């Protein structure tokens, strides 16, 4: 189906103990597939996935270039943004800058996005149309109009709708292995007595791809959103994904419970029962 | 400004074995700022070889990491997460339960 | 791959 491409850049100011650091990550769906550290060794672009370690060193010396860009874009805001709102020069802040795209099931253009935060939250965002934006403050209604008359919005708009796009659809092939790839969950049920009148049904689903999933319980047909304890969505480490969803149930009420699991690998929809 | 207590996942890559190699993970997500203490315990004691994935964060802009290690789980040994982080008042510890 | 042209806030 649909597919995306995204880049995730985080920096911290460390007054007193030296530049800030940096750190770019690179996701195709939910794989990661590059990173960059301020604080490591190489100073480069690195390979996380292994369909990106046979693009070539042209591919590695341009992203390294671009990455150091980036890098130096962001020491230069943490400064203009802790005079926007008149920070003590003493306390340790932080930038994070999102962008991607997103490619329908016809791997056209479908959404591109650039978003940037200070602190946490919202400083400004470009919006959908890719040619406008939205400052979450009054300091960001500066920026704004800084980046209105750059034509920073244009420049943008051609990289999300076109070279993002591009890249995104040779990565999808060239790691057709990994990225085309749909795991569908392996599922099952755990019994445990938390005393002699009631008893923990568990529903697992485990080592699925992508991410996405979708695990309830009903009791007779009847949602139980509200007394289910639904944990979230976890790595295995290995490229896969976990999740649970467990119930307490009154002994001898095993039969009245079921689990129902969706997810892009099955055929049909699952519903599960104890016994 | 904005700080967000860590959710702490602790728990096995595979179904855990006794007498079976595996992977221990300590999923820490929905934390800001981003700076964090995460140690892999076994039996009380810090374990060494401990390696962490690229710092990343949600739609939220809350961060997550995932810290893992080589392990043989065994009838006895009992493992846990200990997680330090501005918004917590103390380390919390988490216990590796194999069913969770 | 990574944009190319990355700019300020200033």
């Amino acid at each position: 189906g649909s597919h995306s491409m995204r880049y995730f850049f985080t920096s911290v100011s460390r007054p007193g103990r030296g530049e800030p650091r940096f750190i770019a990550v690179g996701y195709v769906d939910d794989t990661q597939f590059v990173r960059f550290d301020s604080d490591a060794a190489s100073q480069r672009m690195e390979p996380r996935a292994p369909w990106i370690e046979q693009e070539g060193p042209e591919y590695w010396d341009g992203e390294t270039r671009k990455v150091k860009a980036h890098s130096q874009t962001h020491r230069v805001d943490l400064g203009t943004l802790r005079g926007y709102y008149n920070q003590s020069e003493a306390g340790s802040h932080t930038v994070q800058r999102m962008y991607g795209c997103d490619v329908g099931s016809d791997w056209r253009f479908l959404r591109g996005y650039h978003q940037y935060a200070y602190d946490g939250k919202d400083y400004i965002a470009l919006k959908e149309d890719l040619r406008s934006w939205t400052a979450a403050d009054m300091a960001a209604q500066t920026t704004k109009h800084k980046w209105e008359a750059a034509h920073v919005a244009e420049q943008l708009r051609a990289y999300l709708e076109g070279t993002c796009v591009e890249w995104l659809r040779r990565y999808l092939e060239n790691g057709k292995e990994t990225l085309q790839r749909t795991d569908a969950p392996k599922t099952h049920m755990t019994h445990h007595a938390v005393s002699d009148h009631e008893a923990t049904l568990r529903c697992w689903a485990l080592s699925f791809y992508p991410a996405e999933i979708t695990l309830t319980w009903q009791r007779d047909g009847e949602d139980q959103t509200q007394d289910t304890e639904l944990v979230e969505t976890r790595p295995a480490g290995d490229g896969t994904f976990q999740k649970w969803a467990a119930v307490v149930v009154p002994s001898g009420q095993e039969q009245r419970y079921t689990c129902h699991v969706q997810h892009e690998g099955l055929p049909k929809p699952l519903t599960l029962r104890w016994e | 400004m904005i700080q967000r207590t860590p959710k702490i996942q602790v728990y096995s890559r595979h179904p855990a074995e006794n007498g079976k190699s595996n992977f221990l993970n300590c999923y820490v997500s929905g934390f800001h700022p981003s700076d964090i203490e995460v140690d892999l315990l076994k039996n009380g004691e810090r374990i060494e070889k401990v390696e962490h994935s690229d710092l990343s964060f949600s739609k939220d802009w809350s961060f997550y990491l995932l810290y893992y290690t080589e392990f043989t789980p065994t009838e006895k040994d009992e493992y846990a997460c200990r997680v330090n982080h501005v918004t917590l008042s103390q380390p919390k510890i988490v216990k590796w339960d194999r069913d969770m | 791959s990574l944009f190319n042209t990355v700019a300020t806030l200033y």
